[PDB]
């Protein structure tokens, strides 16, 4: 509790949230720009997925779970809580295999669930995710996990509902196996021969790749700006107390020094 | 212990503690008027320390290899060592 202490210490806090502050404009910078990409995904996803309004694609009736945060943390609520979304849906189906897109979300997974994980995507969250490599990892999924032999799958993903709130969601995709057996399909006319189910349940899976990561992304800076936001204010309420705290230190030791300077001017000759 | 260690033997010496043997040297100093120095302390209780502490040692093979080994004990305020003592 020396002047040395509280001052070394104030100072400290002091450059902890100058540094949130810098950290909470370059996440509202990131944020407007992953807004962009955001918009474009969905607007993109929107034009199949009111085909699949239109075409009823609901399926009946082992189950494959994709979850999507980043490398990063530091983005609060989300890891954990996208993680107990996923204990959820997977107490339903433990047999339910899992395949992770994002480092924090793959170590909350892999230590309540080590079984399930069977494939781990990783180099991610440093910008926003293009289609090449939302394509890329959905080729990947047919190529090491055969997703189409899966009856049914689940993508959970990070819904920004505000800038200040979020939520943990959930899409299911419908196999191509599903696409023929759809009540509302022959209404839409299709080739035969042309294996149209069959690549656009491939579309389908990038599309809904592509929009749950540029949506979890969005999420993930939006609460990690809300969490830099708390930062920068708690870190103020406690310089604010710190500084008092100086202060008295400082009036304190000056004035008991000065007790000591007196008595030994008090006991002279 | 110094008997023992004259003697060639070997004595721990657990001294409990220092600081109210500072206390008292301080309160025996300034009810005998001497002027206090830092934090009312007497200006000596360095020297009065030093010349406790000194007096254990391991003597040498003439004098018996006798020893003398020494415990001082502090206890602190809060976790501080920044204090005179």
């Amino acid at each position: 509790a020396t002047l040395k202490e509280v001052e070394m210490r104030l100072k400290s806090i002091k450059n902890i949230e100058k540094i949130t502050k810098t950290m909470k404009i370059v996440a509202s910078t990131r944020l407007s720009k992953a807004e962009k990409a955001k918009i474009s995904a969905k607007k993109m996803d929107e034009a199949e997925q009111l085909f699949y309004k239109n075409a009823e694609t609901k399926n009946l009736d082992k189950e494959l779970i994709v979850a999507i945060t980043s490398d990063k943390g530091l983005c609060g609520s989300i890891h954990s809580q996208l993680a107990k979304a996923v204990r959820r849906h997977l107490n339903d189906q433990p047999n339910a295999d899992i395949v992770t897109i994002g480092d924090k979300i793959k170590m909350q997974l892999l230590r309540t669930h080590p079984n399930n994980i069977k494939l781990s995507i990783n180099g991610i969250g440093k910008d926003a995710p293009t289609f090449q490599e939302s394509a890329l990892i959905a080729d990947k999924l047919l190529s090491v996990m055969k997703a189409g032999t899966y009856p049914k799958i689940s993508i959970f993903y990070n819904d920004p509902v505000s800038s200040l709130s979020f939520e943990p969601s959930e899409k299911p995709i419908f196999n191509a196996k599903t696409i023929e057996q759809s009540p509302s399909f022959g209404k839409f006319e299709i080739d035969t021969d042309a294996n149209v189910p069959r690549d656009l349940f491939e579309y389908t899976l990038a599309n809904q790749m592509l929009t749950a990561m540029a949506q979890g992304y969005a999420a993930e800076i939006s609460a990690r700006r809300n969490a830099m936001d708390n930062a920068s204010k708690n870190a103020g309420d406690m310089i604010n107390r710190y500084s008092i705290l100086y202060n008295r230190t400082r009036q304190a030791v000056i004035t008991n020094e000065l007790v000591d300077i007196i008595t030994g001017a008090s006991s002279l000759g | 212990g110094e008997w023992f260690r004259d003697n060639g033997k070997h004595a721990l010496i657990v001294y409990d503690d220092l600081s109210k043997q500072a206390v008292a040297y301080r309160q025996l100093s300034l009810l005998l008027r001497r002027p206090p120095g830092r934090e009312a302390y007497p200006g000596d209780v360095f020297y009065l320390h030093s010349r406790l502490l000194e007096r254990a040692a391991k003597l040498s093979e003439k004098e018996g290899s006798g020893s003398l080994t020494a415990l001082p004990v502090i206890e602190t305020q809060g976790g501080d060592v920044s204090a005179y003592i």
